[PDB]
C-alpha cells in the first residue's frame, strides 16, 4: 500500500487562466524500468471516469492539448492552462506501480471564483404542528456565501451543543455562483421548555466577528 | 465507441443479497479484465477486485475476501458482481473498468462505466411529516424576507418539493436530503420582498411518489402567539 | 490428341467407381485436418499465454502459501488434458482418412490398368502385317511401357491429393475468415505470389532430370554413331575428329547446363525470400493487432497458420494436372489402336469354314502392291490354276516375288485385283483361321522361340503326343543331334536359334510345318544352309508326304525341283512359261538357258576423382554450414516472438521487440537467398564440370579399347551409351550432394539439439525418443510427392518380354494362327505382379498413415508434458515452444532435405563401374609407336595354316587352317557361301583379331611386331555396308584421310573418278548438303559409290572391295571399275563379291568350303578340271 495525497480538496479557479493540481505519493513510484506510472482521470458529475494524462508526461488521445503533466520522484502535478466552462468536476490520480493494493486519489474539485460575501443567516423556532406532535426542530438558514467554508455553532443558554445537529451544504449555484447551508437541531417536546436563549453562530473567514442570530421562547 | 454501461439503482434491504452488471459494447470482450472498485460518500476509490474476462479467474482485495462473488456470461458479454450479507457500510457507488491483459499494471484503466448505487437501508415507505416555519415574531430588518418548510422522517427518496406549483423560481434553494436513523430530511426556503409576504398566498407543495401523497401548507405568520 | 475425360474412366467395374467415390471423401476429410490442427494449436497457445500474463502481478506481492499458485497453473496442467483429447482425436480421424484414401485410389489403379494392359495386347493381336510394316516394331514396345507407365502414374494417386489438396485450401480459408478477417485479408492480398512461389518450387522440384537428357540429346548422337561404326573407325584410324567433335558438342552441352542451375537456385532463392518477407509482414501486423488491443496471440497464429498452409497446399496441387494431362495424351493413342477394327477379323466366328477341304488352287487377274510401297508395283497379273497333288515349283531371278505369291497364298494381305478362290469358293467369304491353320508353310529364314525344343515342335497343334513328335521328327531326320545333346526334349533353344547350328535348325522347323498335318503345303527356299544329304532324305519325305495333299516349292537347287509335276518361271511378276519339264526343253526359254548352263569395390575413393577443384566444394562446404543453421534461427526468433507475447512488459518495450523481431525475419530472408543460391551455384559448377571431364575421359578409354573388347555381350552400344549417358551423370550424386546434404543435415539437427538442451533438458529427451518417426514421415512424403520406387515396371517388363518376342515373330503365328495360345500366356504371365501391386498398395497407405498420425500424436504428447514442466515451474511457455519448434521443425527438415538428394549407394556403384572402365587397358595400344618401323615394303602376303574362332563362339570354329599366297597387282577373287568366313580374312588383316595360330608374313615382315597405326594407315577399304557420318559429303570423303591437309582437288577428282561428281553438283548447297544418319535421305547406290569416293581418297597400297555391287546398277559398275582397273597396277587388290562379273577378269581365284581352300589358281585351271567353282560359274550365264 501505497498512498495518494492530493493536496488541494478544492482549488478555486477563474474561467480562463491557468490551474495546477498536486499528486503526492508515499513512496517512490519510479519502476525497476525507467518509467514511472501515475495516471490522471477527470470525473464528471454523475458520468464515467473519462482518463486524461497516463505515464505522467504523456497524453491520450482526443483529449484537448490545454491539459499537461509534470514532476517526478514523489511530486506529480496536472496544469489546465486556459480553463474553459467544460473542465468542472474533480480529478483524480491513480495509481501505485506497487499493485494489488492498486490505490487511488482523493479529488480536487474546481470552482468558479468569487469575489467574497457574507450570509444571511435566518433562524427559525419549531411551529405550532410539530410541538403538537411532540418534539422541537429548530433550523437556521444561511444563504448566498463565498467561499465553502463556515462553522455554525449552535449555543443553547451559553453552551455549545454538538449532538443532534444536521447539516446539509447545497452545491454551488449556477447564475450566482455561491453557497448556502442549513443547520437544524432536532430535540424532544420538553427539552424545548427548560431553556430560553437559543444562538446559531456562523464564523466565517470573511467577517472578524462571527454573525449570531439568536431568540427566546417565551417572548414573541 | 467503446462503452460500458450498468444497471441502475438499488434500494436492497439490510442482509438481503444484490447483483450489479457490467455490460460491454464496442471491443473484443475477451481480452481485456475488468477490474471493480467502490467509491463511498465522501471518500478516496478503493478497488475491490477484478476478473480475468477470459475464462475467470478472480482475485480479490483482502477487506473484500468472501463478501464479493465475480462472474463472466462470454454470451451476452457482460460481467456480475454479487454482494451477500449486506451491510449499512456497503452503501456507495460502484464502477467497473477495463485493463488490457497483454500489458496489464503498465497501463491505465482507460474506459469506466458510469456506476451503478447500492444503497443499503432497513426501515419501510413512510410518509412525509411536511412542518412549515414562518419567521421570528415582531421585527423585520428589511425588505427581504425568508421562508421555507421542512419535510422529516420520510422514506424512501426522492420528493419532489415545489414552490406554488413551480409559479416562484426567484429564491428557491432546495438543500439534499440527510440521513438521520435511517428516515430522511429535505428542508427548502425562498427569499420574497416586503410587499408579497404575508400579502398574498404561497404554499409548499410536497408530491411523494412512493406513496402518492400530496400535501399543501399555507405558511401563515405567528402573530401574538 | 487428348481423350475427353469421360472415355479415360471407361474400363472400371462398379467396384471401381466406389472406390474412387470413397477415396476422394475421405481424401476431402484427410485434407481438412490441418487448418483443424492449427485451431487446436492457436487456443492452445492462448491458454498459455493468458495464464503467463496473470502470473508476474502475484508473484511480486509474494506471501500467498501453496493455493494459489496451485490453483493458477492447475488450471492449466487440467484444461491441457482436453486439448490433448482435441489432438488425438485430430491424429485418429486423419490417420484412418488417410489410409482409405490412399489405398482405395491406388486399387482403383491397379485394376484399371490390369484391364488397360489385356486389352491392348489382346487388340494388338487383331492388327494386320500391313500394320506393322507401316507403323514399327520397337516404337510399339516402347508405347506399351510408356503408355503404361502413364496411365499408372495419371490416375494412380494423383487424383487423390489433388482433392486433399483443394480440401486443405477451402478448410483453411473457411477457418482464416471465421476466426479474424482483418488478417486474412491482408495475406490473402499476399497470396498470389506465395502460390506462385509454391508453384514453381514444386515445378523446378518435380521434374529435376529432364534438363540433362535434353542437354545431351546434341552430343549423344556423336556417342552413338562412333560406337556404332567403331570398327571401321578406328580401322581408319579417325580417333581423333570424333574426340574432337564430342568435344565440341560437351562445351555448349555443359554452358546450357550452367545457365540451368543458376536459374533454379536463383528461383528457388526468391521463393525462401517471399516466404520469409510473408512471415515479417503477417507478424508485423499482427502483433500490431494484438498491441491495438483487438485480437489474441492464438488469434493470430490460427489465422496466419490456416492461410499459409491452405495457399502453399494449392500450389503443389500443380503437379497433378500435369500428370492427368499427360496421362490423356499418352492414353489417346492405346484408345485408337483398340478402337479400331479391321476388315479382316481373325477372330469372328461368322467367317465360313468348309468341310470336304480338297486341294485345288485359283489365281485370275491377281494385282497386289505392298503399302509400304505403294508407288511400286510389283505384279502385274498372275492366273494359275493348281490341281490336287501336283509339285508346282517356280524359278525366276531375285525380285520377282516368289516370296510375294507365298504372302499372297494364306492372306497375309488382299489382292488389289481380281479374285482368288481355293476349291471353287473365293477366300474373301469364308474363315481366315481354319484357312491359316490347314496350310502349312515354311519361310526362308525361320525363327524359333526360346523354348525346349518339345514345345517347339509342339507349337503345330495343340493335342500332340510324344510318338507323333518321333515320327515327325523321323520324317525330318532330325533325331541324331537330338540324340547327342543333353536334355533331349529339355534342351532350351537360345535366342534366334543361336544355340545350334543352321541344319539342324530348318529341318526341325520342317518338323514343326510338319506336325499339322496340313491340307496344302508352301516350302520357301527349305535348304538354304543345307548338306547333300540331309536335303536328299529331306525331300524324300516331302514325297512321302506329298500324295494327299497340294504343295508348291520354292528353291534355288534344281536338284529338288526337276523331280517335281509342274516347272513355271516369273518374269517381271508375270509367270510366262508353263508345263512340264520336257515342254521347257523343247520351249527354249530362259529354264532351257539354266539347265544348259548347270549342265563395389570402391569404397568412398570417389573423392579422388575430384581432387583438383577443390575451391568449389570448400566455397559449397561452408555455404551448407550456414545454410543448415538456418531452420534453428528460425526456431529462435519464432519462440522470441511469442515468448514476448506471453509476458507482460511496457507497451513501447513490446513494441520495440516485435519491431525488431520482423525485421530479422526479413534479415534472415535475405542470407537465405544469397546463401541458398551460392551453394546452389557452387556445387552445380563442381558437379557440371566433373560429369565433362567425366564424360571426356571415358569417351576416350573407350576409344582406345581393342574390337574384341566391343564384341563382348555385357559391351553392347547400348550399354555403353547407358553407362556414358544416364551413369556419368551419376557420378556428381556420389561426392558433392553427398557432401552438402549431410553437412547441411548436421547444421541443422546438431544445433538444435544443442540449444535444445541447454534450454529445456527434459522436453528435449522426449522429443529425442519422438523424433525419427517425424523425420520419417518427411521423406516418406516427399517420396509419395515425386517418384517413390519404378522396380516393379522393371518386374512388369521382365516378366512381359513374351509381348516383345510375340511382336518379333509376328510373321511366323500369323501363319500358325496361334494367337489365342499367346494371349492365354500373356494373361497368365501377369498374375504375380497383379498380386505384388496389390499387396504394395495396401503396405504404402499403412506406413503413410502412421507417419501422418505421428505427427499429431507428438503434437499432444509435447504439449502435455510442457504443460506440467509449466505447471511445476521448472521451465517456461517460451522454452517449451523453443525446444518443440526447434526439434519437430528439425526433424521435418532434415526429412525434406534429405529426401531430396539422389541415392548414394547405386552412385558408389556406378562410380565403381566408371573407374573399372578408365582403368582398363586394351591388349594392343592403338596410340603407341612401338614396333617394327621398315620404311620400305613391297606388297606381298602370306597367309599360313591360320585358323581363327570367334570369342563369343568359342565352341563353333569358322576356320580350319587357311594358307594363301598373295603378290603384287593380284587381283584375288574369294567366292564361296554365304558365312564361310568371307569378311573373316579382311579382319584378319586389318588387326581388328589376332589369331590364337597360323603365320602371316607380310613382305617377311610378321604383323605382330609392326606398328599398329602404319598398317591401318596403309591400306584402305570399303564397307559391307556404307556408314556415314552427321555431316555433309565433302566431310564424308574428307573422313578418308586423318592426319593431313585435306584438298579439295583431290575430293572433286575422286569424285569424277567414282562418277559421283554429277550427284554432287546436282545437289542444292552441293559440298554442304547435310546428310543425315547412315546417309538415310539419300539412295544406297549413290552412298555406296560415295563409299568408293571415301575409299579412294586413301591411295592404298592394299585394296580390299567385300561386296562392291550389291545395290548398284549396271551401267555404273563398269564406271565404279574402270577406276579400280587403271588403278590395280601398283596395288595389291582382293575383291569378294557374288556378281561374276568382277570375278571373271580376276588374277587368282579362291573358293572357300566351310573355311577351308578347296580350290586355287587361275581362272582357266578352274575352269579346266570343273569341281565345285563350275557350279558356281553354272548359276545364271548363257
Ligand atoms: C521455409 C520455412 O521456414 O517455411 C516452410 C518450412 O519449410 C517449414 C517451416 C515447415 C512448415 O510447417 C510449419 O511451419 C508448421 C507450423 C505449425 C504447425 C504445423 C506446421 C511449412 O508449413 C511447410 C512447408 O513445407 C512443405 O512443403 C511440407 O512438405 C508440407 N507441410 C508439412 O509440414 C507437412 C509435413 C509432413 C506431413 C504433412 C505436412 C506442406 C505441403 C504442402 C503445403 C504446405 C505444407 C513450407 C515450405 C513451409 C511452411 C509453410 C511454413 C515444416 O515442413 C517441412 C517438411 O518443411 C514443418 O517443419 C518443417 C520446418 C520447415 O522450415
Ligand atoms: C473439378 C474438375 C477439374 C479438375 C480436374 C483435375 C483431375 C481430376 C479428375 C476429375 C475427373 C474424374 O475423375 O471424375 C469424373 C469421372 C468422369 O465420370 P465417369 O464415370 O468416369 O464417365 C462415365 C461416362 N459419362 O469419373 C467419376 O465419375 C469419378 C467420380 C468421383 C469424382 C467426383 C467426386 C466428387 C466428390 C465431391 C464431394 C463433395
Ligand atoms: C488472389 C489469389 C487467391 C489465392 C489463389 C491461390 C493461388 C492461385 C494462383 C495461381 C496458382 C498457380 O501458381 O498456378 C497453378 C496452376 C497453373 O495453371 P496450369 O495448370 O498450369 O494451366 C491451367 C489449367 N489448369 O494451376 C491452377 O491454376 C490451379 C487451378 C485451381 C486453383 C485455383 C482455383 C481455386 C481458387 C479459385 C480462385 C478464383
Ligand atoms: C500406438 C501409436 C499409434 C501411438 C498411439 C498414441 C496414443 C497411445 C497416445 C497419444 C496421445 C496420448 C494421450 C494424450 C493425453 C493424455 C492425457 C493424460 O492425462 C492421460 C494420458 C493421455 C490420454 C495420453 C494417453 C496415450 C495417448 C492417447
Ligand atoms: C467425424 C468425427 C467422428 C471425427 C471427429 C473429429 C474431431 C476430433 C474434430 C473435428 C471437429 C473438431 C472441432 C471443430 C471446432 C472446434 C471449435 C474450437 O473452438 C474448439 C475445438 C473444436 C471443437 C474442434 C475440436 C476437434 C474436432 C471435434
Ligand atoms: C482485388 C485485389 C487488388 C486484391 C484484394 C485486395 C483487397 C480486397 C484487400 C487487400 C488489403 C485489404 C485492406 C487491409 C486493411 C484494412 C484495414 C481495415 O481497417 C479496413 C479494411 C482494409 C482497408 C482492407 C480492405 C480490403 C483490402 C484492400
Ligand atoms: C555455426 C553453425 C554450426 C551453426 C550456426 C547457428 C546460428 C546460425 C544460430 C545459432 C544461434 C543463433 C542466435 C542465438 C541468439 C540470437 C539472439 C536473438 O535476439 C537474435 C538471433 C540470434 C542472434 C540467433 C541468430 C542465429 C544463430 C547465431
Ligand atoms: C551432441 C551432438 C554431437 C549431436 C549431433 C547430432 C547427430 C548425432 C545427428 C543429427 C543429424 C544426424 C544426421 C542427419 C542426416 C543424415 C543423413 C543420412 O543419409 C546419414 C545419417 C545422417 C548424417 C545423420 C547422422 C547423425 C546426425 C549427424
Ligand atoms: C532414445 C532416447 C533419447 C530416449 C530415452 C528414453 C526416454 C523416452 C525416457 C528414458 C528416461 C526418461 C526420463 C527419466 C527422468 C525424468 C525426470 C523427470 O523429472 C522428468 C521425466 C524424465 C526426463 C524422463 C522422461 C522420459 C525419458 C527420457
Ligand atoms: C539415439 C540418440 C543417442 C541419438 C538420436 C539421433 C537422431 C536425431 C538421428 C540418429 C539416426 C537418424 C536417422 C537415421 C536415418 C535416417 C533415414 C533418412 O532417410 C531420414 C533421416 C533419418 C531418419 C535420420 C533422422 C535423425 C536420426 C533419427
Ligand atoms: C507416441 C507418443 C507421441 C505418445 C504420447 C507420449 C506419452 C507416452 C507421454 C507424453 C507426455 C506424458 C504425460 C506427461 C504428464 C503426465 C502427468 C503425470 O502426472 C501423469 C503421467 C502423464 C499424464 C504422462 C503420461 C504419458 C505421456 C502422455
Ligand atoms: C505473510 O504476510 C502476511 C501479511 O504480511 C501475513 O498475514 C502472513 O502471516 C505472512 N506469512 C505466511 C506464511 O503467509
Ligand atoms: C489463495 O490464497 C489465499 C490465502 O492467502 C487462500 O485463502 C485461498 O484459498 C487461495 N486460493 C484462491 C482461489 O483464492
Amino acid at each position: 500500500q501505497v498512498v495518494m495525497t492530493q493536496s488541494p480538496l478544492s482549488l478555486p479557479v477563474s474561467l480562463g487562466d491557468q490551474a495546477s493540481i498536486s499528486c503526492r505519493s508515499s513512496q517512490s513510484l519510479l519502476h525497476s524500468n525507467g518509467n514511472t506510472y501515475l495516471h490522471w482521470y477527470l470525473q464528471k458529475p454523475g458520468q464515467s471516469p473519462k482518463l486524461l494524462i497516463y505515464k505522467v508526461s504523456n497524453r491520450f488521445s482526443g483529449v484537448p492539448d490545454r491539459f499537461s503533466g509534470s514532476g517526478s520522484g514523489t511530486d506529480f502535478t496536472l496544469k489546465i492552462s486556459r480553463v474553459e466552462a467544460e473542465d468542472l468536476g474533480v480529478y483524480f490520480c491513480s495509481q501505485s506501480t506497487h499493485i494489488p493494493p492498486w490505490t487511488f486519489g482523493g479529488g480536487t474539485k474546481l470552482d468558479i471564483k468569487r469575489a467574497d460575501a457574507a450570509p444571511t443567516v435566518s433562524i427559525f423556532p419549531p411551529s405550532s404542528e410539530q410541538l403538537t406532535s411532540g418534539g422541537l426542530s429548530v433550523v437556521c438558514f444561511l444563504n448566498n456565501f463565498y467561499p465553502k467554508d463556515i462553522n455554525v455553532k449552535w449555543k443553547i443558554d451559553g453552551s455549545e451543543r454538538q449532538n443532534g445537529v444536521l447539516n446539509s451544504w447545497t452545491d454551488q449555484d449556477s447564475k450566482d455562483s455561491t453557497y448556502s447551508m442549513s443547520s437544524t437541531l432536532t430535540l424532544t417536546k420538553d427539552e424545548y421548555e427548560r431553556h430560553n436563549s437559543y444562538t446559531c453562530e456562523a464564523t466565517h473567514k470573511t467577517s472578524t466577528s462571527p454573525i449570531v442570530k439568536s431568540f427566546n421562547r417565551n417572548e414573541c | 465507441e467503446v462503452q460500458l454501461q450498468e444497471s441502475g439503482p438499488e434500494l436492497v434491504k439490510t442482509g438481503a443479497s444484490v447483483k450489479i452488471s457490467c455490460k460491454a459494447s464496442g471491443y473484443s470482450f475477451s481480452n481485456y479484465y475488468i477490474h471493480w472498485v467502490k467509491q463511498s460518500h465522501g471518500k478516496s476509490l478503493e478497488w475491490i477486485g477484478f476478473i480475468s474476462c477470459y475464462n475467470g479467474a478472480t482475485f480479490y482485495n483482502q477487506k473484500f475476501k468472501g463478501k464479493a462473488t465475480f462472474t463472466v456470461d462470454n454470451s451476452s458479454s457482460t460481467a456480475y458482481m454479487k454482494f451477500n450479507s449486506l451491510t449499512f457500510e456497503d452503501s456507495a457507488v460502484y464502477y467497473c473498468a477495463r485493463l488490457p491483459i497483454q500489458f496489464g499494471n503498465f497501463y491505465p484503466m482507460d474506459y469506466w462505466g458510469q456506476g451503478t448505487t447500492v444503497t443499503v437501508s432497513s426501515a419501510k415507505t413512510t410518509a412525509p411529516s411536511v412542518y412549515p416555519l414562518a419567521p421570528v415574531c415582531g421585527d423585520t430588518t428589511g425588505s427581504s424576507v425568508t421562508l421555507g418548510c421542512l419535510v422529516k422522517g420520510y422514506f424512501p427518496e426522492p420528493v419532489t418539493l415545489t414552490w406554488n406549483s413551480g409559479s416562484l423560481s426567484s429564491g428557491v434553494h432546495t438543500f439534499p436530503a440527510v440521513l438521520q436513523s435511517d428516515l430522511y430530511t429535505l428542508s427548502s426556503s425562498v427569499t420574497v420582498t416586503s410587499s408579497t409576504w404575508p400579502s398574498q398566498s404561497i404554499t409548499c407543495n410536497v408530491a411523494h411518489p412512493a406513496s402518492s401523497t400530496k400535501v399543501d401548507k399555507k405558511i401563515e405568520p405567528r402573530g401574538p402567539t | 490428341p487428348t481423350v475427353s475425360v469421360f472415355s479415360m474412366f471407361r474400363y472400371s467395374n462398379w467396384l471401381d467407381k466406389l472406390y474412387m467415390v470413397v477415396g476422394t471423401l475421405a481424401a476431402i476429410i484427410h485434407g481438412a485436418g490441418l487448418p483443424l490442427m492449427m485451431l487446436v494449436f492457436g487456443e492452445m497457445t492462448d491458454i498459455f499465454a493468458n495464464a503467463g500474463n496473470l502470473e508476474d502481478l502475484m508473484s511480486n506481492i509474494t506471501n500467498r502459501s501453496d493455493i494459489n499458485d496451485t490453483g493458477f497453473f492447475m488450471n492449466l496442467e487440467e484444461d491441457m488434458t482436453r486439448y490433448a483429447y482435441y489432438y488425438s482425436g485430430i491424429g485418429a480421424g486423419v490417420l484412418v482418412a488417410a489410409y482409405i484414401q490412399v489405398s482405395f485410389w491406388c486399387l482403383a489403379a491397379g485394376r484399371q490398368i490390369h484391364k488397360i494392359r489385356k486389352q491392348f495386347f489382346h487388340a494388338i493381336m487383331r492388327q494386320e502385317i500391313g500394320w506393322f510394316d507401316v507403323h514399327d516394331v520397337g516404337e510399339l514396345n516402347t508405347r506399351l511401357t510408356d503408355d503404361v507407365s502413364k496411365i499408372n502414374e495419371g490416375i494412380g494417386d494423383k487424383i487423390g491429393m489433388f482433392f486433399q489438396s483443394m480440401a486443405t485450401f477451402f478448410t483453411g480459408f473457411i477457418v482464416g475468415f471465421t476466426r479474424g478477417w482483418k488478417l486474412t485479408l491482408v495475406i490473402l492480398a499476399i497470396s498470389p505470389v506465395l502460390g506462385l512461389s509454391a508453384a514453381v518450387w514444386a515445378k523446378i522440384l518435380s521434374s529435376f532430370t529432364d534438363k540433362e537428357l535434353l542437354a545431351y540429346a546434341k552430343a549423344g548422337a556423336v556417342a552413338e554413331e562412333v560406337l556404332a561404326a567403331i570398327r571401321t573407325v578406328i580401322a581408319f584410324g579417325g580417333q581423333k575428329k570424333e574426340l574432337e567433335r564430342y568435344n565440341k558438342n560437351l562445351e555448349e552441352a555443359k554452358r546450357i547446363g550452367i545457365k540451368k542451375a543458376i536459374t533454379a537456385n536463383i528461383s528457388i532463392g526468391a521463393a525462401f525470400l517471399l516466404i520469409y518477407a510473408s512471415y515479417a509482414l503477417a507478424f508485423w501486423y499482427g502483433t500490431t493487432l494484438v498491441l491495438s488491443g483487438e485480437y489474441s496471440i492464438g488469434q493470430v497464429l490460427t489465422v496466419f497458420f490456416s492461410v499459409l498452409i491452405g495457399a502453399f497446399s494449392v500450389g503443389q496441387a500443380s503437379p497433378s494436372i500435369e500428370a492427368f494431362a499427360n496421362a490423356r495424351g499418352a492414353a489417346y493413342e492405346i484408345f485408337k489402336i483398340i478402337d479400331n477394327k479391321p476388315s479382316i477379323d481373325s477372330y469372328s466366328k461368322s467367317g465360313h469354314k468348309p468341310d470336304n477341304i480338297k486341294g485345288n488352287l485359283e489365281f485370275r487377274n491377281v494385282h497386289f502392291s505392298y503399302p509400304s510401297r505403294k508407288e511400286v508395283k510389283i505384279l502385274k497379273g498372275l492366273n494359275l490354276k493348281v490341281q490336287s497333288g501336283q509339285t508346282v515349283a517356280l524359278v525366276g531371278n531375285s525380285g520377282c516375288g516368289k516370296s510375294t505369291t507365298v504372302q499372297l497364298m494364306q492372306r497375309l494381305y488382299d489382292p488389289t485385283e481380281g479374285m482368288v478362290s481355293v476349291d471353287g469358293q473365293d477366300i474373301r467369304t469364308i474363315n481366315v483361321r481354319f484357312l491359316r491353320e490347314i496350310i502349312g508353310v515354311v519361310s526362308q529364314e525361320p525363327v524359333l522361340f526360346a523354348t525346349t525344343i518339345a514345345e517347339n515342335i509342339r507349337y503345330g497343334r495343340e493335342n500332340v503326343t510324344m510318338d507323333e513328335i518321333e515320327k515327325a521328327v523321323k520324317e525330318a531326320n532330325a533325331y541324331d543331334f537330338i540324340m547327342k545333346l543333353p536334355h533331349k526334349f529339355d534342351t532350351l533353344v537360345g535366342e534366334r536359334g543361336a544355340q545350334l547350328s543352321g541344319g539342324q535348325k530348318q529341318r526341325i522347323a520342317i518338323a514343326r510345318a510338319l506336325v499339322r498335318n496340313p491340307k496344302i503345303l508352301l516350302l520357301d527356299e527349305a535348304t538354304s544352309a543345307l548338306d547333300t544329304e540331309s536335303e536328299a532324305v529331306v525331300q524324300v519325305a516331302l514325297d512321302k508326304a506329298r500324295k494327299g495333299r497340294t504343295t508348291i516349292v520354292i528353291a534355288h537347287r534344281l536338284s529338288t525341283v526337276r523331280n517335281a509335276d509342274v516347272i513355271a518361271g516369273f518374269d517381271d511378276g508375270v509367270i510366262v512359261e508353263k508345263g512340264n519339264h520336257d515342254e521347257l526343253m523343247k520351249e527354249k526359254g530362259i529354264y532351257f538357258k539354266l539347265v544348259t548352263m548347270q549342265t563395389p569395390v570402391s569404397f568412398w575413393r570417389i573423392m579422388k576423382l575430384n581432387l583438383t577443384e577443390w575451391p568449389y566444394f570448400v566455397v559449397g562446404v561452408f555455404c551448407a554450414i550456414i545454410n543448415g543453421g538456418l531452420q534453428p534461427a528460425f526456431a529462435i526468433i519464432f519462440s522470441k516472438i511469442i515468448g514476448v507475447f506471453t509476458r507482460i512488459d511496457d507497451p513501447e518495450t513490446k513494441r520495440q521487440n516485435s519491431n525488431l523481431f520482423s525485421l530479422l525475419f526479413l534479415a534472415l530472408g535475405i542470407i537465405s537467398f544469397i546463401t541458398f543460391f551460392l551453394q546452389g551455384f557452387t556445387f552445380g559448377k563442381a558437379g557440371e564440370i566433373l560429369t565433362k571431364r567425366l564424360r571426356y575421359m571415358v569417351f576416350r578409354s573407350m576409344l582406345r579399347q581393342d574390337v574384341s573388347w566391343f564384341d563382348d555381350p555385357k559391351n553392347t552400344t547400348g550399354a555403353l551409351t547407358t553407362r556414358l549417358a544416364n551413369d556419368a551423370a551419376q557420378v556428381k550424386g556420389a561426392i558433392g550432394s553427398r557432401l552438402a546434404v549431410i553437412t547441411q543435415n548436421i547444421a541443422n539437427l546438431g544445433t538444435g539439439i544443442i540449444i535444445s538442451f541447454i534450454y529445456g533438458w527434459q522436453l528435449t529427451l522426449l522429443l529425442l525418443a519422438i523424433v525419427p518417426i517425424i523425420a520419417i514421415a518427411g521423406v516418406v512424403e516427399m517420396k509419395m510427392l515425386s517418384g517413390q520406387a519404378l522396380k516393379d515396371k522393371k518386374e512388369l517388363e521382365g516378366a512381359g518380354k513374351i509381348a516383345t518376342e510375340a511382336i518379333e515373330n509376328f510373321r511366323t503365328v500369323v501363319s500358325l494362327t496361334q494367337e489365342q495360345k499367346f494371349e492365354h500366356m500373356y494373361a497368365q504371365s501377369l498374375q504375380v505382379p497383379y498380386r505384388n501391386s496389390l499387396r504394395k498398395a495396401h503396405i504404402f497407405g499403412i506406413t503413410f498413415s502412421f507417419t501422418q498420425a505421428m505427427m499429431y500424436f507428438s503434437y499432444a504428447g509435447c504439449f502435455r508434458f510442457g504443460a506440467y514442466l509449466v505447471a511445476h515451474k521448472l521451465m517456461s511457455f517460451e522454452d517449451v515452444l523453443l525446444v518443440f519448434s526447434a526439434v519437430v521443425f528439425g526433424a521435418m527438415a532434415v526429412g525434406q532435405v534429405s529426401s531430396f538428394a539422389p541415392d548414394y549407394a547405386k552412385a558408389k556403384i556406378s562410380a565403381a563401374h566408371i573407374i573399372m572402365i578408365i582403368e582398363k587397358t586394351p591388349l594392343i595400344d592403338s596410340y603407341s609407336t612401338e614396333g617394327l618401323m621398315p620404311n620400305t615394303l613391297e606388297g606381298n602376303v602370306t597367309f599360313g595354316e591360320v585358323v581363327f574362332n570367334y570369342p563369343t563362339r568359342p565352341d563353333i570354329p569358322v576356320l580350319q587352317g587357311l594358307s594363301l599366297e598373295v603378290k603384287k597387282g593380284q587381283t584375288l577373287a574369294l567366292v564361296g557361301s554365304s558365312g564361310c568366313g568371307k569378311s573373316t580374312v579382311v579382319q584378319l588383316l586389318e588387326r581388328f583379331y589376332d589369331p590364337l595360330a597360323g603365320k602371316v608374313l607380310l613382305d617377311g615382315k610378321e604383323i605382330k611386331r609392326l606398328n599398329v597405326q602404319w598398317l591401318r594407315a596403309h591400306l584402305g577399304i570399303v564397307s559391307q555396308e556404307p556408314i556415314l557420318f552427321d555431316c555433309s559429303i565433302a566431310e564424308n570423303i574428307a573422313y578418308g584421310d586423318n592426319s593431313r591437309v585435306v584438298s579439295q582437288e583431290e575430293i572433286v577428282r575422286a569424285a569424277k573418278e567414282a562418277n559421283i561428281h554429277a550427284f554432287i553438283e546436282s545437289l542444292p548447297n552441293k559440298y554442304s548438303t547435310k546428310v543425315g544418319d547412315k546417309g538415310t535421305q539419300l539412295s544406297g547406290g549413290q552412298k555406296q559409290r560415295i563409299a568408293i569416293a571415301r575409299a579412294l581418297v586413301r591411295q592404298p597400297h592394299i585394296l580390299l572391295l567385300d561386296e562392291a555391287t550389291s545395290a548398284l546398277d549396271t551401267e555404273s559398275e563398269k564406271v565404279v571399275q574402270e577406276a579400280l582397273d587403271k588403278a590395280r597396277e601398283g596395288r595389291t587388290c582382293i575383291v569378294i563379291a557374288h556378281r561374276l562379273s568382277t570375278i571373271q577378269n580376276a588374277d587368282l581365284i579362291v573358293v572357300f568350303q566351310n573355311g577351308r581352300v578347296k580350290e586355287h589358281g587361275t581362272h582357266q585351271q578352274l575352269l579346266a578340271q570343273k569341281g565345285i567353282y563350275f557350279s558356281m560359274v553354272s548359276v545364271q550365264a548363257g
